[PDB]
């Protein structure tokens, strides 16, 4: 069973706006608010773009898809759990990967659990995994933990009282995610673009410290699919259209003149490729492997409030 | 520090800085039946400066 | 959204009227003129899922 | 023996991975036997594959 | 031993990377008069470097 969503909203513009908008320091006639609109026709169409984008991010998140009337672009308040069936949609790690304990000696070993991964998902030729894709600073996870330095000390021969002195952690990091790969197989994407939220504060679109995990293959996984809305009358009858629809609207003849857009769509995700004999998903996971990567990071600036 | 000269007696300079809105926001959500709502507003900021 | 500003005119309209209250005479000087854009560059669309 | 290590002033610690690579060919090398691996399996009533 | 305060090539590494969003400010070169390297010679760290 499937079933589509909805989604609309207006502007308006009063007279004293239309008929009264001159520049700043010009003098000019009354011709800017029509370069006015223009802009709230481009943001209407990035502002549905973005709940494109905000539906299928959330459905790559946490599975589910959540509204709820503490949400702030929700006015109407329509709570909503759309629960895609995800599986597991999460990898248990009860220590993380940057989870030293003593005196240097790390807690657990990357390399080695996506190897038992892969290996206790043998006869499940769907859960295996293929790629990863993480934002941050990855390599400096990989260059500090116990397990990865040793790894990389045997294969470049560096025991550190007999070969060299001791490598550096710049000379560890620019050669552990390649031998990382290359024990593996996994291929690592990196995604590393950043939204500035309300905090003031940058932060990446994939958490730090959080990978994703796809579990067959790299490819479209389902798709996002619209429906129908209403178009009217084009002979006598009620022909639709599918697309997101944005409409403009004069009432400038009517008392007060004013005039009104409005822009939306219907359409929600969908994944394709189920599991048959169960009726399970298995195609993406997500994993927190290590809680401080921001001081590995460079800061980032204020926003110029001027 | 290269030789430049003029024959004026003073040089001030006028800095002009522009904070344009960005398109932030999401879509409205709603049921199929209900009437629309209208977005929020937002803020572009024009300084200057003097020498 | 940008203000509708006219930058030349608005940085020729900052200059001093008459002003003379320094050397009580009006005195020589040049000026120079300069813009400047801001935005947060860091803001960027999040690409990834409509790849997939 | 077999590879020419030791811990201590050539690697580190060679991974487990390495050893069952290696541990199957010494294996049949020292002893002069013969490796005929059969993996086909079975159900059980109990639902548990069994080889 | 002779163990140093400050490694002056993570010193300068570090300012480079604090200074990766702020590029007026990440340095690129480095006047310096009197001998240069009597001090660079007498610093552990950078000793260790050369090893």
């Amino acid at each position: 069973t499937w079933s589509p969503l909805a989604f609309k909203e207006s502007r308006v513009w009063d007279e004293k706006e239309i008929l009264y908008l001159g520049r700043l320091a010009d003098e000019v006639q009354a011709g800017v608010i029509n370069e006015q609109i223009a802009e709230s026709l481009t943001w209407l169409m990035a502002r549905m773009r973005n709940r494109r984008r905000w539906l299928t991010w959330q459905v790559m998140r946490t599975g589910r898809i959540t509204i709820q009337p503490n949400d702030p672009y929700n006015p109407n308040g329509l709570k909503y759990v759309i629960d895609y069936g995800v599986t597991d949609i999460e990898l248990p790690l009860p220590q993380k990967f940057d989870a030293k304990d003593g005196n240097g000696n790390s807690a657990v070993d990357p390399i080695q659990y996506f190897r038992d991964l892969i290996k206790a998902a043998t006869y499940f030729p769907d859960r295996r995994p293929v790629a990863i894709i993480v934002g941050p600073g990855f390599d400096e996870v990989l260059a500090d933990n116990t397990f990865v330095q040793k790894y990389v000390e045997y294969e470049k021969g560096w025991v550190v009282g007999q070969n060299t002195v001791q490598p550096p952690r710049e000379v560890y990091r620019q050669a552990a995610l390649d031998i990382f790969k290359r024990y593996t197989g996994l291929e690592v994407m990196v995604y590393d673009k950043t939204y500035r939220d309300q905090d003031g504060s940058v932060k990446y679109w994939i958490p730090v410290g959080e990978l994703i995990v796809l579990n067959q293959s790299t490819g479209p996984v389902g798709r996002f699919v619209y429906t129908a809305h209403v178009a009217g009358q084009r002979n006598g009858k009620v022909v639709y259209a599918t697309g997101p629809y944005l409409t403009v609207k004069d009432h400038l003849q009517d008392d007060p003149p004013y005039y009104a857009i409005i822009a939306g769509f219907h359409g929600l995700p969908q994944l394709s490729g189920y599991n048959t004999e169960d009726f399970s998903f298995h195609r993406f996971k997500w994993l927190k492997y290590a809680n401080n990567v921001q001081s590995y990071l460079p800061p980032f600036p204020p926003k110029v409030e001027l | 520090f290269p030789e430049d000269s003029t024959f004026a007696s003073e040089l001030e300079l006028y800095l002009l800085r522009t904070q344009d809105a960005e398109q932030t926001g999401m879509t409205f959500v709603h049921q199929v039946g209900s009437t629309s709502l209208p977005v929020e507003a937002r803020v572009a900021k024009v300084d200057l400066a003097k020498a | 959204m940008r203000v509708p500003i006219n930058i030349n005119n608005a940085l020729a309209r900052v200059r001093d009227p008459l002003s003379i209250g320094g050397l009580k005479f009006p005195t020589t000087k040049e000026i120079q003129e300069a813009v400047a854009a801001i935005a947060d560059k860091f803001n960027q669309e999040n690409d990834l899922v409509d790849r997939f």
